[PDB]
This record gives C-alpha cells, structure tokens and sequence, in this order.
C-alpha cells in the first residue's frame, strides 16, 4: 500500500479522475463497484461535502 | 553453521525445479549468505529463510 | 466479567411475561422478526438482551401481561400501585382475562405485523451496585398491540424513582508531580541538614 | 562513607535476591518441570521462518516441481480404462522383448496408487520420440496434458 | 423426502414433481457473524437447538465446589507477609538505623 | 521462554477455539459427510481437510510432526496435486492436525492469526 | 461498441486483460462475440471479480455462456470450496443440490455468497423457496472486553435446563509450605552469615 | 440398518414394541391426522430412544412444531458489557442471570527472575572488592 | 460514498480486512465480501475512491 | 473482595438456615396438616413439600440427585402437574432433600439467598 499513499480524489469536469499514482503516468479515471468509469454532475460537491476544498491523499485518511 | 547458496555461471540462483541435478552434481558455484549481495532480489529474505528451517526440532 | 443481573421492577415484570408466554407456548404459522440497523454499547455493565418471542394469541398475550404486572405490584405500597395503575390503565379489581383500558388504547397497532424495527439504538448509562449490571431488554411478541402494552407498562415501571449507586472513585491520572515533589523536597531537607 | 553504604546494600540486594531465587526454586522445581513438560512446545514455534511448520523427513515431490506438465497424473484412456501420463511419457511395463508397453488400470484409484507409491516405479513410454513413435498415442498425450 | 427424488436428474423429472420438489419447507438453524472483531479478553458463544447440547451435563453440577477449587488453586496475594515486611523496614529504617 | 509464550498466546487461542468449535458444529448440522476427508484447494495447495467428531473443529492430514500436508500446485488446474491428495486420504490419513488448541500445543501457533494459513480466517473468507 | 466493427480486435485484446473497462463495456454490448470470450475466459478464471461483473451482464437473458464456463471451472477445481453447490464434493452425487433443491442447503442460498457460483436454474430458484426456520444473524460485532452470546433454542424441547458443565479439576492439591517461611530461612540465613563473617574478622 | 432391512424386520414382527408407530394402525395415522397435530410429533414409541426410524419418519418428526423467528441485527459494537440474543420461540426458558462457572485451571507464574541476571548480581558482589 | 453505477452514488458502511502479507483488502459490504488486490490496476482504481471517499 | 465473600458464604449459610429453623418451629403450632406432603403450586410448577419432624425445615421429592421435583405446568389450571405430583407423593417419596445444610452438602447452596426458590417462597408465604 506505500505506492498508494500519495493518491487524492479531485475531478476534473464532471469524470472523477486518481492522481499521485507514480506509476501510471496519464490521469486514470475512477471505476465504480461494477468497473465503469464514474461520471457524476455534482463531483465538485460531493468531495467538498467528504473533506472540504483542499485535496486529501490516502496517507492523510488511513492516518484519521 | 553457514548456508550458502546454489547458483549458475551468472551468479543468478538455481531453482528448486533443478534439486535433482544439483544434489548429484560435485561443483556447484555457490554464493555464502555472510556476505549481502545486493544484486539478487530477496536474499537477506531467502538467507533468513534458509536459517530459520535448520530450528524444526530445536 | 460475569456479573449477575440487577433485579429491578420492570425487569421482574418482563422475566415474568416472558415465563409466562413460554408456558402457554403454542406453535404459529405467522412470522415475528426483530431487525435492529444499528446496536451501540459503550458503557461498562450495560447488559443487552434482546428476547424474540411472539404468541399469536394477542388476548392471551394481554391476559398473562396483565397478571404479571399485579403480580408485580403485589410488593409496591398500596397508593403507589393504585395511582400507577390508573396511570397504566389496569384497575387491580378487574379480572386480568378482561379488555381493559390500556389494551383499547393499543388495539391501534392491531394492523401492523408483529416485526420490531429500530433503525438504531443506544445504551444509555447503566448505574448499578458492584458485582451486577443494569439490564436493558428489547422483547418481541405475536402483535404489535401487545408490544404497546409492553413499552407503555416498561416506561411506567422507569418512572419509579430507584436511588442511584455514586462513585466516589476520582479520575485518575499518571502521578508523576507528587514523586517530583518528594524528591526535592528530599533535597531540600538533605541541605537543610547539611 | 557512602559510597562504602552503597556498595553494602547492593551487594546484600544481590545475595539476597540469589538467596530467595534458590529457595524458590527449590520449592517449584518439580512444578516448572510439569509446568514445561505440558507447555514444551511453547518454547520455540515451529514458524521461525514465518511460514507453517515443514517436516524435512516426509519427502513430497510437488514441493520442487515447478512445471505442470511435468508431474504424473492419472488420466482417462478412451475405451481403455486408466493410464499415467506426463510430458515424459506414458507409465509402461516390460514387454514380450523387454520393451515398453502402456499399462492400463481398471480404476483411478489403482492409477493413484501405482503412481504416487513409495516404490520407484518409472518407467518411461515416450511415443512421440524416434525409437517408440505412434501419432495417435503422441496426440492423445498431448492433448490430454 | 422421498430418497427417489433426493438424487434424480432434475432434467427428467415432470412438471408437478418439479414444482413439489420447489415447495418443500426446510428447517434453517444459523447464528452468524459476518464481522467479527474479538479481542484477547472477550468471548463469542453461538448456538441453535442442539449446536450446545455437549456444553450441558445431565449430572448436577455442584458449582459451589467449582468456585471453591478455583479459589484453592488461584494466586494468593500475601498481604499479611507484605504488610508485615513493610512495618519491619519502616521500624529499621527510622528506629534502628 | 514458555511462560512468555503462553501468556501472549494460551487464552486467545482458548477462547478463538471455542468460537471455531461452535461455529463448525452449527456448520455440521444437517450434513453426513462433513467428517470425512476432502481435498479443499487454497489457491496455491491442496489440503485434506475434514471436520473433527468430537470438537467439531477443521482437521487435516499431517506431514509428519510438521504442519497440514500442503500439496503444491505448479498452476491454477494442477490434476497432480489433486491425486496425490486423494492418495494421502487414502493412506496417510492416520496422522491429522487440528486447528486451535491442538496446533498450538503441537507446534507452538494456532495458526488463527497467521496469514496466509488454512485455519485462519483470512485464507476462509477469500 | 455499438457495432461490432471492433469485435475481432477486441476478442484477442481482452483475454489478456478482461479487467478492463472498456472490455467490460464492449461485453455490455452483448453480442456473441464478446460472450463467448468471456465464457472462455471465465471458465478458468471464475473467481475473479471481472466474471461477476460478466455473470451480471448476461443473465438472465444469455445464461448460457456463463453456466457452460462455471461448469468448466467446478469440474476442474473440484476442490474450490465454492463451487460445492454447483459441483457437490460427493463421487456419486454431484448434482446434488441442482435446481430446486439448491434451496434443501441454506449455504448455497445465501445472500453474502456470490450469484456466479450457482447454475441459473439454482439461481432462480433460490428465492422462491421456503425457509421453516429459527435464525440470528449480526451483520458485525465488535467486541471490547464483553462477553457475547448468540444461542437459539427454538424448537419445543424441555423446558428445563441442565447446568454448563465445568470441566474437571486437573490441578492437583500439591503438599505446600508456610507463606512466611521462605523469608524466615533469608532473613536467618542472612543473619548468620553476617554474624560470621563479623566474629571472624 | 438400512430402511430396506428396517421393513424386512418390522414386517417380521409387526407387534414389536421398538416398531409401532413406523407402522402404526390407521386408528393412530386418522386421530393425528384428525387434530391437525401428525401423530410422530406425539406418539409414544416415536418418541423412544431405542425405536428403529427410517429417513423419511426421521426428516418428518425434525419438522414436528417448529417455529419461524428470526432475529437480524446490524452492526453491534459493546464495551465492557455482556449481549444476550435468544432468539427463543418454545416452551424452554432461557436461564437468566444464571453464572456459568467452569473450573479455572489457572497455572501460576512463578517469581523466577532470568538467569541472565546471575552474572550480573556476580558483578554486584563484586564491587564489595572497592570498599576494601 | 459507494458508486454502485457509473452516475449513481449511495452512503453505506462497510468492513475492511487488510492482509499486507499478502497484498490483499477484503471488504465487507451489504454482506458480501470483495476481494481487492492491491497489485491491480483495475482493482486500485475501484477500491481507491471507497477510501478516500471514507468519513 | 471476592475470595473474602466467598469465604463468608459458609457463616451466612448457617446463620441463615438457623434462623429459618427458628421461624419453622414457630410457624408449625396448631398445624398438624404442614408435616405432611402437599402440592404446593408455584403458579409455575408443583413441588410435593412439608416440613420435617426433626429440623423444622422445609423437605420435598427430590428428583434423583437433584434439587426438588418441579412438575412443570402448561397453563393456569394444570390438572396433569396436579395428578403427577399425587403419584410422586403416593409412589416415590423415599428421596427427599430439605433447605438448609443438607442442602448445602448435597447441592452446594443453602436454599435461601436464592430468587426465586421454593424454600425462599414457601418461607415468604408461610
């Protein structure tokens, strides 16, 4: 899980996107329980609603 | 008590699937765990592991 | 820790009851559930019992209710019992195999199946001597109707007033300014005798 | 003087302490005896490696074998009953002129056993190589494999 | 609860055994805990009918000769040893000495 | 060495057997053939797993005074590993180990809290 | 994925990575092509999250492509405890538990097990059935230092109850020593020898 | 014994006390029958320990006044205190408040210190050699 | 906050076992256990907005 | 605490079971009709008790090695439990057990202390 530390949620448009993956270099979307892609209208809400404006990476929620 | 290791000409270790011809073979290149060699993965790992089934009844 | 269990009114009224419909048990086709979404206990000697019986019979259910809370009150002071019965809704002077007061008042849950649903519940603070435990119980029957009867008798059976066990224990903390003190102190009188 | 008190008290704390050490022992030695005896292997666990116990003694030969194809499997022969089969070649017996013939099981449970036996039993019956060559038995072992 | 029909091939078998077959009443004991997070203190106990049959003696149990052999074989806390020790190093430290 | 041993791991060990003797004697109502031998595949071996008659406890074929006799496999579908489980039903069915308290008194684990191992619950639920 | 223009490419590309999401969603697109891939890659790895995702998309209108690989896979993993409901343990019943008898093992009708691991006609038999029982279930149970106990006694039996039964006493009543008389023999013996080694010097 | 040998037997002897409710008369079979109770939940020689039953009488009188009560909780998280689910739907009472004491086998430490300790307390002694 | 779909999102509560011997997350949801692999692209990619998504 | 209480048990024993002897004596005047066996109902169960000749305490069947003999009802008005309990006073009425020391030597309590408990109710009652 080290390699996993450094990944934070935050969308660009309306697609829920994965950065701080070292590995994977272009920008990997986020896939739902059924493997599809997520699109969500309201992403920019919903992450301020989980942990506010400021971006939260793995490290900072397995450490809560 | 030293374990040593068995490996080929290019320092790269022989696996289990070849124990037949390694017991009966007399010249076998082996590599001592005294020494770290940090250019085979997992050797303090297969060192240690190498130790620790000598104690199965003490 | 095995600890017994602090007899107390309502708990007595409830074992009774349930004693009593284990007794007249007799097998039914209908299906009584408890489905509770969330159980949270974090208080010391908190006992949770959570007993899922249901009689089909719901006259009978308010018939064996009724004589286990006289039972109850058998011990209770005479005003006391009076005035918590006319509170309740049961007269002591009334056959307890008759329609009384509070079973009209809960005949309004005679539609809805007998399934007790709690969407969450908490174990509140359970005060009780050393050696025993405050027991909470969460019981089931055959009809909602007689499970109104069973939380309307239980909270008036908790409105009796029970003096409370008081902890005299204070908080502790890791001592560390009293060796402190002791120890310059021990200096200090070191250089006064010196 | 002090430091002449100190070294007195320390060196009695010692004494003291193997005085109080021998007696108990003394005392609860037949106990500790029992108290090992029935807790004996609690002393060192058989995972000092991380990994479960292994007896060194009992020889499996699935622990080295890292190619499927070659460990001996028993399988089902059309029309001929049971055989043992391996990317080596078919289990065989001695023939008419000492050569090499399938020999054929009526049940699985025979196949196991004659296969997986103590007894060393090999006899290999290569049919794709040039002395003992048959393209039928050579493309049911292959296809089988 | 015919044995004929507890192993036949469901693919030969008629329309009305087929449909009795699917309107059998099964009895169903299950206790389950599907997360389970128990420490080194604590206990779980699960039971249904007959799953705790073994646990019970049909003999009487004399429980206060459990209690009092527990209590035989237990830890003894020497307060009267400590207590007496402690009033001889009080009386040599400050009287004595 | 002993008493340190057993005070980390003798009661938890006790009161985890107990949970798994339950669990398992619910588990065997209804069922004939669960104290039998069968080979279960966990993943990377076989094993010849049974379920004990008189703790009602998971029970395997033992290599030796080692450990479960853990039949390799060299791929996902491995036929040799499986027979030759069959063959140790078969015969060398005589020795078995049990999970809790007897692997605890007989190799010094429980192997409830070790991963990944046939008795834990993490190699069960996965 | 809406014309199969990309089906033959993509019948080579997702065998190597079925994971993919957008293997997933050319199979979502249900043509031939695409099913029977993942049949054939489902039916030696069935018990891996992409083929329940598969065994979702087909059914229940292309049940075949999945039952056909499920079968492949219990009988090459016979010894998978999963496929015991499909592939039942016992030599001569392995159909044991097919159809509407899947629901005579309360196992295999389960919510918590995964749909995957049943035929369809186990499947849709597994909720019409009835279940005459007594159960207790508890989605999860943490316990700090307490002392749970889950115990259903259901059908009428005795009303009596025999007492747990406590064990047997193994400890044994060893001959044992005065408290006191261990300290008695240091502080003697302590005595003496300063006694001693005073009258010697 | 199997159920074909079980038949052979109790039609040998149909009069045999240990096989009487297998085959019982009509008279019992239209009585229970009659009282919307079957009678192997009640009839004596069913109820007998040493009474020859085949798996159909067997997989029957399993099924004989069964309830069906269920209990679903959800997620339980307790502290110090003690959760009782019975889940009980029959004549038998649960034993409330009745202390379960098993024998305590307790094995008692002993205060043996290492005996790494004993070169060391050597060393103590020892420096008694600087007060000389 | 679980996506069950590509544009659907629920609040559930979930258990996670965690086996780093291995490499390996278990999480419990509405009953049923999925295993995640954490040396898997796809299975990073589903499991990792279920953590950071955690309240 | 808990060792000291436990220890304490026995003196509260015999204070309590001297004392019920005590009421006993006294309660039994002008009743010739408590020394014999009665089916005193429990509103739960019938119990075939009296009052002993020698210690004045109260005697009933008892079941084997076991406590009393509890003859459990079915409703309010049980007339099987009534038959029954006649037939134990007419047939098997050489075992018995008495609250009080007996009681503790045989069973390990005393009778009293114990909620609830026919020795405790028939002396509450009577």
């Amino acid at each position: 899980i080290d390699r996993l530390r450094r990944a934070n949620l935050a969308c660009e448009d309306d697609k829920l996107m994965i950065y701080g993956l070292p590995w994977m270099t272009t920008q990997t979307s986020a896939l739902s329980i059924n493997s599809k892609p997520i699109v969500y209208k309201d992403c920019a809400k919903l992450l301020r609603s989980i942990n506010g404006s400021q971006p939260v990476s793995l490290n900072d929620v397995l450490r809560r | 008590i030293k374990a040593k290791v068995a490996v080929d000409n290019k320092n790269v270790p022989i696996p289990c699937s070849k124990i037949n011809e390694v017991n009966n073979n007399k010249d076998v290149d082996t590599l001592y765990c005294d020494k770290d060699r940090d250019d085979i993965p997992g050797f303090a790992r297969s060192c240690y592991r190498a130790y620790s089934d000598l104690f199965f009844t003490t | 820790a095995e600890t017994k269990e602090f007899k107390t009114l309502y708990n007595l009224f409830i074992d009774s009851y349930l004693q009593k419909l284990a007794q007249h048990s007799i097998p039914t086709n209908v299906t009584c559930a408890i489905h509770i979404g969330e159980v949270i206990g974090q208080f010391k000697n908190c006992a949770l019992r959570i007993t899922n019986k249901c009689m089909s019979n719901s006259r009978l259910s308010f018939t064996l209710m009724v004589e286990s809370f006289i039972e109850v009150i058998s011990l209770l002071p005479e005003k006391d019992r009076r005035r918590i019965a006319e509170e309740i809704g049961i007269d002591l002077d009334d056959v307890p195999s008759a329609v009384s007061k509070l079973e009209k008042n809960c005949n309004a849950y005679a539609e809805v199946n007998n399934i007790i649903d709690i969407q969450k519940l908490d174990i509140g603070e359970c005060s009780a001597p050393p050696g025993q435990h405050m027991l909470l119980q969460i019981v089931n029957t055959g009809s909602a109707e007689a499970n109104c009867g069973l939380q309307t008798i239980v909270k008036s059976l908790n409105k009796i007033y029970v003096p409370p066990i008081i902890e005299n224990r204070l908080p502790y903390y890791d001592p560390w300014f009293l060796v402190g003190v002791a120890i310059i102190l021990v200096i200090f009188t070191v250089a006064i005798c010196s | 003087n002090s430091l002449s008190i100190f070294f007195i008290v320390v060196a009695t704390a010692a004494v003291c302490l193997l005085f109080i050490q021998g007696y108990s022992i003394y005392e609860n030695y037949g106990n500790i005896k029992e108290f090992n005896a029935t807790h004996a292997a609690f002393e060192y666990s058989k995972s000092i490696g991380g990994t479960p116990a292994l007896d060194r003694r009992v020889q499996d030969v699935n622990d080295t074998i890292s190619d499927v194809k070659q460990k001996w499997r028993c399988v089902v022969y059309p029309g001929n009953g049971f055989v043992s089969a391996s990317i080596f070649g078919f289990q065989a017996e001695v023939g008419p002129n000492n050569t090499r013939s399938i020999r054929k099981f009526n049940t699985m449970q025979q196949c196991i056993d004659f296969t997986f036996s103590d007894v060393i039993n090999i006899n290999i019956y290569n049919p794709c190589v040039v002395p003992n060559i048959n393209n039928a038995e050579c493309q049911f072992l292959k296809s089988v494999l | 609860w015919d044995p004929e029909c507890s192993n036949a091939n469901v693919n030969f078998l008629l329309t009305r055994n087929y449909n009795n077959l699917g309107l059998c009443n099964i009895v169903r004991c299950n206790t389950s805990v599907n997360n389970l997070q128990m420490d080194k203190t604590s206990s779980l106990r699960l039971s249904c009918g007959l799953s705790n049959s073994d646990r019970f003696s049909t003999v009487p149990v004399n429980r206060a000769k459990v209690v009092q052999h527990n209590i035989k074989h237990s830890f003894d806390l020497k307060l009267h040893l400590i207590s007496l020790l402690s009033l001889l190093v009080i009386w040599i430290l400050i009287v004595a000495i | 060495r002993i008493k340190n041993t057993v005070n980390d791991w003798k009661s938890l060990t006790d009161s985890k057997t107990k949970l798994e003797s339950d669990r398992g004697r619910l588990l065997a109502a209804g069922k004939d053939d669960i104290f039998e031998f069968k080979c279960v595949d966990f993943g990377a071996y076989f094993i010849a797993m049974r379920l004990d008659k008189k703790t009602y406890l998971p029970q395997a074929i033992r290599r030796g005074t080692g450990d479960a006799w853990m039949v390799k496999k060299a791929a996902k579908v491995d036929p040799s590993a499986q027979q030759f489980c069959q063959y140790l039903i078969k015969h060398k069915s005589n020795n078995v180990i049990t999970c809790g308290n007897e692997m605890l008194n007989e190799l010094g684990y429980s192997g409830y809290f070790m991963s990944p191992h046939w008795c834990s619950d993490f190699s069960n639920m996965e | 994925y809406k014309t199969e223009h990309c089906d033959d490419f993509m019948t080579g590309f997702c065998r190597n990575d079925p994971g993919n999401p957008n293997c997933l969603e050319w199979l979502r697109a249900k043509r031939k092509p695409a099913m029977s891939t993942y049949s054939d890659i489902c039916s030696k790895h069935m018990d891996a999250r992409y083929c329940s995702e598969f065994i979702r998309i087909i059914r229940p209108d292309y049940f075949t492509f999945g039952d056909t690989a499920l079968y492949v896979f219990c009988n090459d993993h016979k010894g998978n405890r999963n496929c015991w409901c499909a592939n039942y343990p016992k030599s001569n019943s392995g159909d044991k538990y097919l159809g509407p008898r899947v629901c005579w093992l309360h196992e295999c009708t389960d919510e918590s097990r995964d749909r995957k691991w049943l035929y369809y006609n186990q499947d849709v038999q597994r909720t019409r059935c009835k279940y005459v029982g007594c159960t207790i279930n508890v989605n999860s149970l943490a316990l700090k230092n307490s002392q749970a106990e889950l115990t259903s006694n259901c059908t009428r039996t005795t009303s009596a109850v025999g007492d747990v039964h406590p064990g047997e006493p193994v400890v044994k009543d060893k001959i044992k020593l005065p408290t006191w008389l261990g300290a008695a023999i240091t502080l003697v013996v302590i005595s003496v020898i300063f006694y001693f080694i005073s009258i010697y010097s | 014994m199997t159920d074909e040998q079980i038949y052979a037997f109790c039609d040998a002897n149909k009069d045999d006390i240990r096989c009487k409710c297998i085959y019982p008369d009509k008279s019992i079979v239209r009585i229970g029958i009659d009282t919307r109770l079957p009678y192997y939940c009640w009839y004596e020689p069913c109820k007998r320990s040493d009474a020859l039953l085949p798996a159909s009488l067997k997989k029957n009188i399993t099924k004989c006044n069964v309830s069906d009560c269920t209990i679903s909780l959800g997620n339980v998280s307790i502290t110090d205190s003690k959760l009782d689910v019975n889940n009980v739907c029959d004549s038998k009472r649960v034993a409330t408040e009745n202390i379960a004491v098993r024998y305590l086998n307790q094995e008692i430490r002993y205060p043996i210190i290492d005996i790494k300790w004993l070169p060391i307390g050597l060393l103590a002694l020892a420096i008694l050699i600087l007060a000389f | 906050a679980i996506f069950t779909d590509a544009s659907t999102v629920a609040s559930a509560q979930i258990h996670l076992y965690y086996n780093s011997n291995i490499g390996k997350i278990i999480m419990s949801l509405n009953g049923k256990k999925h295993t995640f692999n954490l040396y898997d692209d796809n299975d990073i990619r589903t499991l990792l907005p279920i953590l950071l998504l955690s309240k």
